[PDB]
């Protein structure tokens, strides 16, 4: 067992971070793609299945669900009914750049991993759905695909044995809810993005009435290098639960803020400053630290500068770990105000489904601006924390739960400058 | 031989494969309280009413769309089966307007019935309350786009049973106006019978409009007359 | 944001619209990719080609959609007012996206929404007397990395300063568009300290695998 | 005449009687004398939905706007 | 290698998605039909 | 009054600011709160004597 | 806070305080109130007819 875990070079999972050797199938072959990918696929699907539970993949997009146990539920006997594989590529959480990073450096191992997870559980087609911010870099995709398309190897009866295989791009047009897992699903299907309800899965109606999935660009990603690498030689990257190498990424106040692949665990103060610059004007300066990006609760200093960078940790730390975001703030800003602005971006962007989470972002909204002008009392913010757990659970999607958790992280922790807040307001009023 | 065994409360009933567990609960006659279910058309989610703790998880769920198990028990009366009844009760009434006097469904709403048999009583959310605009969708029908809940079961009507397809939801989050975004006056068959369709007074009877409140008027048994089948 | 349509020609169906024979190769390749029997998937594409080719789209653009892929209009009304790439209102050339949330607003956006604010003149949200500055602030777009994002059409900005809000705006007002790419050197989204990525030229297939 | 108002001369106009069980009713009705209209009772009739059926492939139950 | 591989993705047009789109047209196979052409014939 | 308001009616500021005491208003002085099944009978003394109501 | 002559109200220099809502004919405990209401060629919901009976007012 590792002692908190570091990078070792050539461990990494993927090379070419940014504008390396060159960009083309040639240098996807140079850094290990297209590589005896054949001898893999003509094994049956169970023995893929099998390499990927042998590594142990959590699934990312900072949800849990393992993809092991997803494309698990994805051997089901074929019908009549077709099997659909959907990339999932927007970037929610905002602080994010996650897959910005690899759609703009390396679209060649995302066909390889869309190839190796359209044979692995008898899917057909895959609809790749990219952001609509993302116009300069889904025609970066597009030649991508023109040139896996114009060596003869994907497209129809691919690695020369009788496998047809196509791929699609569907743009995004603006939103955060297209990203989740089955909004996704009624984008694609022309109706407007709203999600559906979760015991029919999509694994048994999904795209019109198929048997589909939905993987994150991180998994096809890493799932041909597990494929043409050995078994577990990811997993020996932290824990037994979680496993492997992730995106550690400071978007926000740092010296420097930028990306790094990481292991599975890491000190954080190494992670912060030791990588990436340092912190704006030091390891004492900042108020907080927020991991995750925008669905997660906050980290205090106290507790930030202990906490290791674990799924499990921050389970024990009451939060939910996502990707590229894993931020601090300083304490010249506000952090309700950091918040509110985060509560505004939630109103902004959310659907009009479920009553709750409408209703609830709506008061919040409302209440954060009566809490930065700072003009109620702390009963108000005792029932923002019983809305917060009114909201909690009772929705549809997680974008309702990821509104009700910044307020439990906020309420947690950060009490004292509410009050001393609403107590100048009490000497400006009076 | 097709059948399914559930607890209502400890009380042992057989369901049908394939039904809900609101079909199931109506037959032994509970009837939990919903709004966006409607036996004429098909299953939206989209009031979230009908929540129910269903024992051994720790999220409660829709019983107008679960896919009955076997062996199930079904807790109707448990504390957080009351306590999201409270809390979505709550959230309905918060932005709904102060119109009950003007209302045209005073002895007939579903809002007041279910909010005394199941809601709060101390109200909260003390600022805020937007409005929405009302349109003008025909003359026969008139029209308050402020007590629209959302509920979404005139537009499953239009498009599964009279195939118009003018009403729909134009926005996101709070903004959901619902409703034919052209000024175009919505004129078909059947249009008169939205009236009844939408659970809250929000599209009411244009010439009926402001001469009675229902609990006046007697109801009496008759036969129709002017299409052959009555 | 007024989203009933209440005419006001310069609208008002029918305003007179129509594409080029090559963007109906275009329509048919979009609704040849999308399997028979399920049509109506492909009103996102065909909606985004009429804003491409015709900046903002009117109604008889959302009637014509209607009437290409012989669905009835309300879903096309739908998935305009649904969606945010789809501008109702008439814009400019140039489209002005000040993207300001989680990073971008606790960096500082405030600066750069000072500086946008005191060169152009015209407030946030609204529109300009001229057209190629349709200014508003906007949520998050993904590109997060850096300091607060300015997007116009197709492109990114990042790195900025008020005297690059000078020379951006003073150089679309000349017509000569700077790069999408990042500023202040670190050519892609870099650890800009001392290269504490890779530096060997990886090997690949070569060195040990399994079962491959 | 002379307010606007429906005046009746029925005594039994305002009569109601809430039963249980139809047996009963007709028993009371034929002990205390008067004649009787007997309407059958009418439950809803149980039906077959469902949101994957609301999802159909090939099928033509489909939502068509959600 | 610390120099920037892409500008390739930098004289990206306004229409070069559905040009791709286009472009990329054959080589697909059916998109399997189900009983009707259209949810309303 | 009772903190109970689907018994008691609310009073004025509430009830022309509230939704829910509106409703409590309305529904409560047109119907009336419904009360459960059941025989009771109590008895206080009025200065004649057993005032008992059945 | 006596009780006697059952009178009307007025807005400030404005119409009718009464919107004809019924509660009073659905409160009065020997139903004197009687309420036929019609809405005007305005558009506001109004009355016809609000008579309250002398005698049966037990105030
Ligand atoms: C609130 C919410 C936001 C999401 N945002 C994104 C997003 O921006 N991009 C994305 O690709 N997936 C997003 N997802 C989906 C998750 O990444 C999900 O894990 C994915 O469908 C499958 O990932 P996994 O199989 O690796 O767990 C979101 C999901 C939720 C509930
Ligand atoms: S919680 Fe809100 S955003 Fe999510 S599905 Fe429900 S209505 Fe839509
Ligand atoms: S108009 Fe009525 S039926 Fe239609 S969504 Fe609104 S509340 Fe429901
Ligand atoms: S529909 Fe709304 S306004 Fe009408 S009686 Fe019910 S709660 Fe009151
Ligand atoms: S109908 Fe009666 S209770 Fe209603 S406003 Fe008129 S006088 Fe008041
Ligand atoms: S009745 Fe099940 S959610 Fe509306
Ligand atoms: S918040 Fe500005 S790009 Fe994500």
């Amino acid at each position: 067992k590792t002692s908190f875990g570091s990078l070792k070079d050539e461990d990494r999972i993927f090379t070419n971070l940014y504008g390396r050797h060159d960009w083309r199938l040639k240098g996807a072959q140079s850094r290990g793609d297209w590589y005896k990918t054949k001898e893999i696929l003509l094994k049956g699907p169970d023995w893929i299945l099998g390499e990927v539970k042998t590594s142990g993949l959590r699934g990312r997009g900072g949800a849990g669900f393992p993809t092991g146990l997803k494309w698990s539920f994805m051997n089901k006997p074929s019908d009549g009914r077709p099997k659909y594989l959907v990339v999932n590529a927007d970037e929610g959480e905002p602080g994010t750049c996650k897959d910005r990073e690899i759609i703009r450096h390396d679209p060649h191992k995302l066909v390889e991993g869309c190839l190796v997870g359209g044979r692995a559980m008898g899917a057909r087609a895959a609809y790749i759905y990219i952001r609509g911010e993302f116009y300069n870099e889904a025609s970066n995709l597009q030649v991508a695909i023109r040139e896996a398309y114009e060596a003869g190897l994907i497209g129809k009866n691919a690695c020369g044995s009788g496998y047809d295989f196509d791929v699609f791009v569907v743009r995004g047009a603006g939103a955060y809810i297209c990203g989740e897992e089955t909004a996704l699903i009624e984008s694609i299907e022309g109706k407007q993005g709203k999600p559906r309800l979760k015991p029919p899965f999509p694994a048994d109606v999904g795209v019109f009435g198929c048997p589909t999935t939905v993987a994150n660009v991180e998994t096809v990603a890493v799932s041909p290098t597990i494929c043409r690498r050995g078994g577990a030689w990811f997993a020996s990257f932290g824990r037994e639960r979680n496993s492997g190498t992730k995106l550690f990424n400071i978007s926000g106040h740092v010296n420097n803020p930028c990306t790094v692949e990481e292991e599975m665990s890491v000190p954080l103060k190494e992670l912060i400053e030791k990588h990436a610059g340092g912190v704006t004007g030091g390891w004492d300066n900042l108020l907080a630290v927020i991991p995750g990006g925008s669905s997660t609760p906050l980290i205090p200093k106290s507790v930030c500068e202990t906490v290791l960078m674990d799924f499990d940790a921050l389970i024990q730390a009451q939060t939910g770990l996502g990707t590229a975001a894993v931020i601090v703030m300083d304490r010249s800003t506000d952090i309700v105000k950091a918040i509110a602005r985060l509560i505004e971006f939630y109103k902004h962007e959310s659907c009009g489904q479920c009553t709750p989470c409408r209703e609830g972002v709506d008061w919040m909204n409302k209440v954060m601006a009566r809490f930065v002008r700072g003009d109620a009392r702390p009963a108000e913010i005792d029932s923002l924390w019983e809305i917060s757990k009114q909201i909690e659970g009772h929705t549809i999607c997680a974008l309702g739960d990821g509104a009700a958790w910044p307020v439990q992280g906020l309420i947690r922790h950060f009490r004292p400058e509410l009050e001393e807040r609403m107590q100048r307001f009490a000497q400006q009023h009076q | 031989s097709n059948l399914i065994e559930v607890f209502v409360d400890g009380q042992s009933v057989m369901v049908e494969p394939g039904t809900t567990v609101l079909q199931a609960c109506e037959k032994v006659g509970m009837q939990i309280p919903r709004f966006c279910y409607h036996e004429r058309l098909s299953v939206a989610g989209n009031c979230r009413m009908c929540l129910v703790e269903i024992e051994k998880a720790p999220k409660v769920v829709a019983a107008c769309a679960m896919p009955v198990m076997k062996g199930w028990n079904i807790l109707t009366n448990s504390e957080k089966t009351k306590k999201a009844r409270e809390g979505v009760m709550e959230f309905l009434l918060a932005n709904h307007p102060l119109d009950c006097p003007i209302c045209d469904q005073g002895g007939e709403c579903d809002l007041q019935d279910q909010s005394m048999m199941f809601g709060s009583d101390r109200s909260r959310f003390l600022e805020g309350k937007r409005a929405v605009e009302d349109k003008n969708i025909g003359p026969l029908v008139k029209t308050i786009m402020t007590r629209c809940i959302q509920c979404t079961r005139c537009i499953r009507f239009a498009s599964e049973i009279a195939g118009v397809d003018d009403l729909g939801t134009t926005g996101r989050g709070n903004d959901m106006q619902v409703g034919t975004y052209i000024e175009k006056m919505f004129m078909s068959e059947l249009s008169g019978n939205i009236i009844d369709i939408c659970p809250v007074g929000a599209l009411t009877s244009k010439p009926y409009a402001f001469t009675a409140r229902p609990w006046e008027t007697r109801k009496t048994e008759s036969i129709d007359v002017m299409d052959a089948v009555g | 944001a007024l989203f009933v349509h209440r005419d006001t020609p310069k609208n008002n169906p029918e305003t007179p619209f129509d594409f080029t024979p090559e963007n109906y190769k275009r329509i048919e390749a979009i609704v040849k990719n999308y399997p028979e029997g399920h049509k109506a998937a492909a009103v996102l594409p065909v909606l985004d080609l009429a804003q491409r080719q015709n900046g903002w789209l009117p109604i008889s653009a959302m009637n014509k959609v209607a009437e290409i892929l012989q669905v009835p209009p309300m879903r096309v009304y739908e998935v305009a007012t649904f969606y945010t790439m789809y501008n109702r209102k008439p814009v400019g050339k140039y489209h002005i996206q000040v993207c300001t949330t989680t990073p971008c607003m606790l960096r500082n956006s405030d600066s750069i929404l000072e500086a946008i604010q005191k060169k152009l003149g015209i407030k946030v949200g609204e529109t300009t007397p001229d057209k190629l500055f349709t200014l508003i602030e906007v949520e998050c777009l993904g590109a997060c990395v850096n300091a607060p994002m300015v997007q116009i059409n197709d492109n990114y900005y990042e790195d900025l300063t008020p005297k690059d809000i000078e020379e951006i705006i003073d150089e679309l007002k000349a017509g000569k568009i700077p790069k999408p790419g990042p500023r202040s050197g670190r050519f892609s989204c870099e650890p800009a300290g001392g290269l504490t990525s890779l530096t060997e030229p990886p090997k690949g297939p070569g060195f040990g695998v399994q079962a491959g | 005449p002379l307010m606007g108002w429906a005046s009746t001369a029925d005594p039994l106009s305002n009569l109601v009687l809430t039963f249980s069980t139809k047996e009963d009713a007709i028993a009371f009705a034929e002990k205390n004398g008067w004649s009787y209209d007997v309407e059958e009772r009418k439950v809803p009739k149980p039906k077959s939905k469902s949101y994957g059926a609301n999802f159909s492939w090939n099928k033509r139950t489909r939502v068509s706007t959600k | 290698n610390t120099t920037y591989k892409n500008l390739q993705h930098h004289d990206y047009s306004t229409y070069t998605f559905l040009d791709l789109n286009l472009d990329l047209s054959k080589f697909r196979m059916p998109q399997p039909s189900s009983g009707r052409e259209s949810p309303r014939h | 009054k009772v903190d109970d308001a689907k018994v008691s009616p609310p009073k004025r500021a509430e009830m022309k600011t509230s939704m829910e005491s509106l409703i409590h208003h309305f529904k409560l002085y047109t119907e009336g709160y419904q009360v459960p099944p059941g025989a009771t009978y109590t008895a206080i003394e009025a200065p004649k004597g057993e005032f008992g109501v059945y | 806070r006596f009780r006697g002559e059952h009178a009307l109200r007025r807005y400030p220099s404005g119409e009718e305080r009464c919107i004809a809502c019924k509660l009073c004919e659905a409160v009065c405990p020997a139903q004197a109130i009687t309420i036929e209401a019609e809405p005007r060629a305005d558009g506001s919901r109004r009355t016809t007819r609000y008579d309250i009976d002398m005698t049966k007012c037990i105030y």
